[PDB]
């Protein structure tokens, strides 16, 4: 086999000769972004792109994360530039799910999420979107932007409406919103949410979500945190939380505890 | 001596009690350039208070305990109507 | 990046010759795609499929047409995208269609609200579909075809569309309960139409060729309307109704049917006098 530093130094010293350089590149590569850059040197854009696409592959393999994430926004941007803004959501969620886990670049991530929900739903792919809005609207929440996620949740309840398919999800989500309604301390919000979600979903009216928003907001209005913690542990026993929920039940109980700081 | 005050009603922001003191005292804490001191004031001509005069509350603004707004059912940042009172009249 | 309206300019004054126009379109409606305005990008690609037409390249043009039904129903301009629909699907045709009538005729049902071009473009899905051997497909058009006929006043070809259902779906195990609900369905529009002896038959025709349907609650459901018809007791085939909502929730296909069957048992006691 060809030694791959000769080739490497080979493609630099031609570095059509573009084109040669990215070939030779890529074959010591091979044998192991250089070959990306030629190509784009090239004007082959839509092999740049593919070619990104490997050195993220690869240096999310090696658990290189930084230049997993270079790789990716050169792809993004390439796809995009070229009308694959489908390939550019896809990779935009693969880099979020890289900066939530592995960076932990939230805000960042939040982007991703946001921007690959919205190319998603230009694509009128509506579960793609869901996808990426949900997650959006986790981090968001989790993040202190309690409006925006339940406006995210408000968007993923309107989508995701009449589907028969989505209706757990929006089981959920309806309680999500009214969730971070809540920690946001708009009680009111929360009941309009639930009483909107009653009224529209009957599998929702009935549902033991729709029962524990009910408990939470009439916690909430009588400031009884204990009565709250009481309704979280009788909502687990049944059905398990998440720390999504976890999170947003502590800030709650923490602004009751803050309410409790203004009420001396 | 209530005879000779301000009467013009003012929108004055609900917000946290300068400190513990003041919410021990019942008072309600104004700046000098909002009404005199040690006057009786109503506002929402249902609640009664007296002032006392406070450099750590702007003008423009009103602080309450939390007593005060469960009475009231108020929030933080709402905004009431302040007027002079006279309970003898 | 090119100006998008500089390259339509010259796709018009180039407009083998359209072929480079209909290349212009395309990259001036990328451009605008990439620019959020879809409405613009789908006109663009209009005209990148007409000058596609003009050169004999048929394919393409239907493949930019549906191109233009797409950032049209993105860009919400309903009428647009039903066109660029009916151009692709007679390119289609004349060499997919029956794909592109379904969600035509979706958008037609839910966005312009025209029931009967809907109800025209799910039969003739359904029957292409039938006409390629796939069941499924030809069953999901035309059970939308059946509830719009339904809702639409016309019973007897929706219980014929249903008759048609029930005859596709005999035998398969993956389609039972939907047969289920077949019979029931059929009979209520037999109901509908006055015709209780045509809803007394489908029931005995379920029981006896389905075993599932013989003891499943649809085929008590249909039972007991066709007894409160039989009987002009308008109260009891409400209690009936209520007592077939609290176990199975009833949905709106199955108001609008009933509605309409106690109407007619208030014309009839109109006709009573």
């Amino acid at each position: 086999m060809s030694d791959p530093v000769e080739l490497l130094k080979r493609a630099e010293k031609k570095g059509y000769k573009f084109e040669e350089a990215a070939d030779l590149c890529v074959q010591a590569a091979t044998i192991y972004l250089k070959a990306a850059d030629y190509q784009k040197k090239a004007g082959n854009e839509d092999e740049a792109g593919n070619t990104y696409v490997e050195a993220y592959k690869c240096f999310k393999s090696g658990g290189n994360s930084v230049n997993a994430v270079d790789s990716l926004e050169n792809a993004i941007q390439i796809f995009t530039h070229r009308g694959q803004f489908r390939r550019g959501a896809n990779f935009k969620f693969e880099l979020g799910e890289i900066l939530e886990n592995d960076l932990h670049d939230y805000a960042k991530a939040i982007d991703c999420y946001e921007l690959a929900g919205e190319w998603y739903a230009q694509d009128q792919s509506v579960a793609l979107s869901n996808k990426c809005f949900i997650k959006c609207a986790d981090l968001k929440a989790l993040d202190g932007q309690y409006i925006e996620a339940s406006d995210i949740y408000s968007k993923l309840i309107k989508s995701s409406m009449g589907n028969r398919l989505s209706q757990w999800s929006l089981k959920d989500y309806f309680l999500k919103k009214g969730l971070c309604q809540l920690a946001a301390t708009d009680a009111v919000a929360a009941a309009r949410t639930l009483q909107e979600g009653q009224s529209e979903d009957p599998n929702f009216a009935d549902s033991r979500e729709s029962n524990f928003l009910k408990s939470l907001i009439d916690a909430v209005n009588e400031g009884d945190s204990e009565q709250l913690s009481e309704h979280c542990k009788e909502f687990d026993n049944f059905m398990r939380l998440d720390k999504w929920k976890i999170t947003i039940l502590n800030k709650i109980k923490e602004s009751i505890q803050q309410q409790e700081d203004d009420l001396l | 001596d209530m005879t000779n005050m301000d009467t013009r009603t003012r929108h004055l922001k609900v917000s946290n009690c300068p400190n513990n003191s003041y919410a021990l005292a019942n008072v309600a804490a104004v700046s000098p350039n909002d009404f005199p001191n040690n006057i009786y004031i109503i506002i929402d001509n249902l609640f009664v208070f007296t002032t006392r005069h406070s450099n750590d509350i702007p003008p423009g603004t009103i602080g309450f305990n939390g007593n005060q707004r469960t009475w009231g059912g108020w929030s933080l940042n709402q905004d009431v109507q302040a007027k002079a009172f006279d309970l003898f009249k």
